[PDB]
């Protein structure tokens, strides 16, 4: 945990939206 | 001519749904066909019907019996011993065929009352109405329900109709042939907040007494298939296109702006359909509907496409536009030539996946250039060849078994296995191109132009199929079209490249005959492979010398060995004068590697690609480096490429390094020469001079003139710099020391294009660039020297691969939260940590993998993590994984998912017949014969993708591994 710590996988309902979506636009 | 294999024919037919129930996934409906019997005595009249439970029949206001079977549910008995695969896949041909309504036959069986044989004698209408209920369907219609509380409206439910071919059985009671077309009357009484969207034109909404619910009743007036009738039932963003107003787009909620961008370029689409053919588009409609969890990636019914969500995009991505934009192109392109003019029999199939695919490729011409129409046309060539040895051969037009190299039945469409039907659609429109070589474009859009003009005088009729089977193509009448506007037959060509299922090898040699000035061929065909044929037409050779680009006419007959064409002179090696190209240009060549004593700079075998096959020509390596450099075709440049890593000399280097530097090169080209040079510089290591291989060129072409080592700041405005950025790194990974470890200074030159990626300033995004920067960092990656079996620990970390790990560790953190275009970033990053874990860096864990392949993630996220838990368990011989995804193809609710996990075990499998594994147990082999048998019997292509497993796993015969 101390060193290399990685954040855990947590899946989503609709894994497109958060996908294809731009953030910056 | 079109005779019926059912007695009766059917008129038209009224599709009513109400109560579809989202919560418990339910609808109830009834079905009101009109049949004409064209036989006296017609007693039973036998309809399709999957997964409907059918309450009641009644035949013109009389109760009727009615008696189900399907045999397809479980194909085999359950209490039959046998376990080879040429049983299960001529049991499950009589199965496929028992409930065909292309034969008389079909599920539903229905007995005429007696009062009505006075009425069916004397051949009058019959009035069959059926009402049904599907309970919770398997595959029949999808419905995506999310588990976000609120109105079903508030959540974003819907259902659509999925499956291929004729499956619309799946979801109410016809007759699913391409064959019987009738005119349609389609109901859908849905949620006042939700819109129905079907075939045909909405011609009223009305509101329930209630106003909780509305009624939109569709009529479809153009005489379609029962095949050809989609649904799609949800609360959808409706755009009205604005340069086109018949054409409504339709998208998931808070996706209107995705939507507007992505399909703002199909009007062009539209005028170019619309002007290479000269019919207008038939339909008095379009309908684009985008949805979640889609089975295919692009559907096509009558008047209406369905389309995935994944397709929309913003204006900012690019990498993306190509692609969203041809599947587009090819849904309209099957919306003239697979649902306007359907097909006659399953035979006569190629014509129509032909001419979709052949408009299609022309649209592609047009739009993306001649060049992307050659590279595009190379690549479906090259597929097909490599199929077609890979496994027998794709038979366009059988004849009924007529192909019994292979494992399963091509009588019936649900039975081909996936790769064979992408395959048949391949070689169907290459096929069609072959025609268009030798009876040319205009008299090819002639025929295509007098095809759709005789179905559209057959399409305003109300004759019932006196005129609506002019609407069918065959293949006999296409060939007849051919022969009428061309006075050519094309019967030679039909025979070689249709009927007979095989492609063409050629070894060619040269010698040049320095006496007699000629040049003497040998061109010899490898005849006695699985998936070869032989050739005997004529074949054209292009000879460029220093005169010129001459064109000949060779005549290989089966005897034939030497072929001795002339040469022309070499007087301009006397004076330097330019040499003239292919084209009217011409051009200084340096003909210092040329020999003396001939003329000619190279030679190509059938350039123009006119025949199905594959060429192994042995030039020498001056011939391929003139060839790369000077000449005007983009196909032969990518073989001259393709050829030059076998010569690792560093005038090849010179000449793809002269590739590389040039703009007013097409652009694939140029990308393959970044990993052609990679190649040739892990060949030739204690000879290379300088830096690595195209590192100074990226940093002459991409990096500041002030700073070396410093890239520029990210502009993406030319599209051809752009894919040329992105692959050098990925190709210059692959460069490696005489110790086979990737260089410290490219590794280091790849940390330092990921560290110093400054986007703040172009009009576009980055996400695929940063990608293809962790695939860079995961090509470096070589095997570790683990000693002992030690325990992969922190001690034995590589300090190469500490640095490439905190990177994909920081990217992959930072996109969970803030995530790219396509969650690109996870999957090269997942991607990336299954490159790691194959070399002995990360621990082999499953895990990570295993909770991204969890129902949630990305389509394209659980794709990538399936795809690393197949390797796992093809390097770990993990039986607890297999048995994981075995269950997940079982019970996983989207079925794209389960279809790609069957390939995916299908592409990379666990073990093969040859293999003796510890996973070859007789648990093992009953699985998987129970998932072939039982448990894939609502999908018709996860039963061919099972189908496909079991003969990679187990092979024709019995399985080895069993008492």
């Amino acid at each position: 945990v101390s060193t290399f710590p990685l954040i855990a996988a947590r899946p989503f309902t609709i894994p497109y939206l958060t996908a294809l979506l731009p953030s910056e636009l | 001519g079109f005779e019926s294999p059912r007695p009766y024919k059917l008129t038209h037919q009224v599709v009513c749904i109400n109560n579809i129930n989202f919560q418990r996934k339910s609808v109830v409906g009834f079905v009101e066909l009109t049949i004409f019997p064209t036989v006296a005595n017609l007693n039973r009249i036998k309809l399709n019907s999957k997964q409907c439970r059918i309450y009641r029949v009644r035949i013109n206001d009389l109760e009727a019996a009615f008696i189900y079977n399907d045999p397809t549910l479980e194909v085999c008995h359950s209490e039959s011993k046998q376990r080879n695969l040429n049983y299960f896949s001529n049991a499950y041909a009589a199965a496929v065929s028992a409930v065909d309504p292309d034969a008389g036959n079909g599920e539903l069986c229905i007995k005429v009352p007696s009062e009505l044989w006075k009425h069916v004698d004397e051949l009058k209408v019959l009035k069959i109405h059926i009402n049904f209920s599907l309970d919770q369907p398997k595959g029949g219609l999808h419905f995506v329900v999310p588990s976000v509380e609120g109105s079903m409206a508030e959540r974003g439910a819907h259902v659509f109709s999925c499956g291929y071919q004729n499956s619309t059985r799946f979801w109410f009671p016809c007759v699913d042939s391409y064959s019987e077309l009738c005119t349609w009357k389609l109901e859908f009484t849905v949620d006042a907040a939700m819109v129905a969207v079907s075939n045909g034109d909405l011609v009223e909404t009305v509101y329930t007494h209630d106003m909780r619910k509305k009624t939109f009743h569709y009529m479809l007036t153009i005489p379609t298939a029962a095949s050809n009738i989609s649904l799609a039932i949800g609360p959808f963003e409706i755009l009205v296109d604005p340069y086109m107003h018949e054409v409504t787009h339709f998208c998931l909620p808070q996706l209107l702006p995705l939507l507007k961008h992505t399909t703002s370029y199909l009007h062009e689409v539209f005028e170019f359909y619309e002007e290479i053919l000269t019919c207008r588009y038939p339909y008095s409609c379009f309908k684009t509907v985008f949805i979640d969890e889609a089975y295919v990636e692009v559907a096509a019914y009558a008047s209406m496409s369905i389309f995935s969500t994944n397709l929309l995009h913003s204006a900012m991505i690019i990498d993306e536009t190509p692609l969203t934009r041809r599947c587009l192109a090819q849904s309209l392109a099957q919306q003239f030539f697979g649902c306007f003019i359907s097909r006659m029999s399953w035979s006569d199939e190629w014509v129509l996946k032909g001419i979709s695919g052949y408009i299609y490729g022309l649209w592609m011409k047009k739009t993306f250039g001649v060049n992307e129409y050659r590279h595009w046309i190379k690549e479906e060539l090259d597929k097909i060849v490599a199929y077609e040895l890979k496994t027998g051969g794709v038979l366009l037009h059988p004849i009924f078994n007529p192909a019994s190299h292979l494992h399963f039945s091509i009588k019936h469409p649900h039975t081909l296995s996936w790769e064979y039907y992408s395959m048949f659609q391949c070689k169907a429109h290459l096929v069609m191109r072959l025609i268009e070589n030798r009876i040319s474009m205009e008299f090819m859009l002639q025929v295509f132009n007098k095809l759709l003009s005789l179905a559209s005088t057959a399409s305003s009729q109300k004759f019932q199929s006196h005129m609506w089977s002019q609407m069918l193509v065959s293949t006999s009448g296409f060939l007849k079209s051919i022969s009428n506007v061309s006075g050519k037959d094309i019967q030679p060509l039909i025979k070689q490249w249709v009927d007979q299922s095989g492609v063409v090898k050629f070894y060619g040699s040269f010698a040049f005959n320095r006496k007699r000035n000629v040049l003497e061929l040998e061109i010899k065909q490898d005849y006695t492979s699985p998936g070869t044929q032989k050739y005997v037409g004529p074949l054209k050779v292009t000879v460029q010398e220093l005169d010129g680009s001459f064109n000949h006419t060779l005549q290989i007959e089966e005897n034939s060995l030497k072929h001795d064409i002339p040469c022309h002179s070499k007087s301009r090696r006397n004076k330097k004068k330019k040499i003239p190209l292919m084209n009217g240009e011409e051009v200084d060549m340096d003909l210092s590697a040329m020999d003396a004593d001939s003329p000619l700079l190279w030679i190509r075998i059938d350039p123009d690609m006119s025949v199905l096959r594959k060429v192994e020509f042995e030039q020498a390596d001056f011939m391929w480096q003139y060839q790369l450099r000077y000449e005007r075709d983009v196909v032969a440049q990518q073989e001259s490429i393709l050829a030059l890593e076998k010569f690792p000399t560093p005038a090849s280097r010179l000449a793809l390094t002269d590739i590389l530097e040039q703009e007013q090169c097409f652009y694939r080209v140029r990308m393959s020469a970044c990993f052609c040079l990679a190649k040739i510089a892990n060949s030739m290591v204690s000879t290379w001079t300088g830096p690595p291989a195209m590192k100074s060129l990226f940093t002459r072409m991409f990096c500041c003139k002030s700073c070396p080592n410093i890239v520029k700041t990210n502009n993406f405005m030319s599209f051809q710099s752009y894919f040329l950025q992105k692959t050098m790194p990925v190709a210059m990974a692959l460069l490696r020391d005489v110790h086979n470890l990737c260089p410290k200074e490219v590794l280091t030159f790849i940390l330092d294009l990921i560290k110093y990626n400054d986007n703040r300033k172009n009009k576009f995004s980055d996400n695929y660039y940063r990608a293809e920067m962790i695939d860079a960092l995961a090509n470096s990656v070589t095997p570790a020297v683990s000693v002992n079996n030690e325990v992969r620990t922190l001690d034995n970390l590589n300090p190469d691969v500490r640095l490439i790990l905190e990177e994909i560790t920081r990217f992959l953190n930072m996109e969970k939260l803030l995530p790219s275009y396509r969650h690109t970033i996870t999957v090269s990053c997942l991607r990336a940590i299954r490159v790691l874990q194959k070399n002995g860096h990360v621990p082999s864990d499953p895990a990570l993998f295993k909770s991204y392949a969890e129902y949630g993630h990305f389509v394209d996220i659980r794709i990538a993590a399936l795809e690393a838990v197949v390797d796992y368990t093809k390097v770990d011989r993990s039986y607890e994984e297999l048995q994981w995804l075995l269950n997940m193809i079982q019970n996983d609710p989207v079925p794209y998912v389960r279809h790609k996990i069957l390939n995916m075990l299908t592409k990379n499998p666990p073990f093969t017949k040859n293999m003796e594994s510890p996973l070859c147990n007789e648990a093992l082999v009953d699985q998987l014969w129970k998932l072939m048998n039982s448990g894939t019997s609502h999908d018709w292509r996860l039963r061919c993708g099972a189908v496909d497993l079991y003969f990679t796993l187990f092979g024709l015969s019995r399985p080895s591994c069993l008492p």
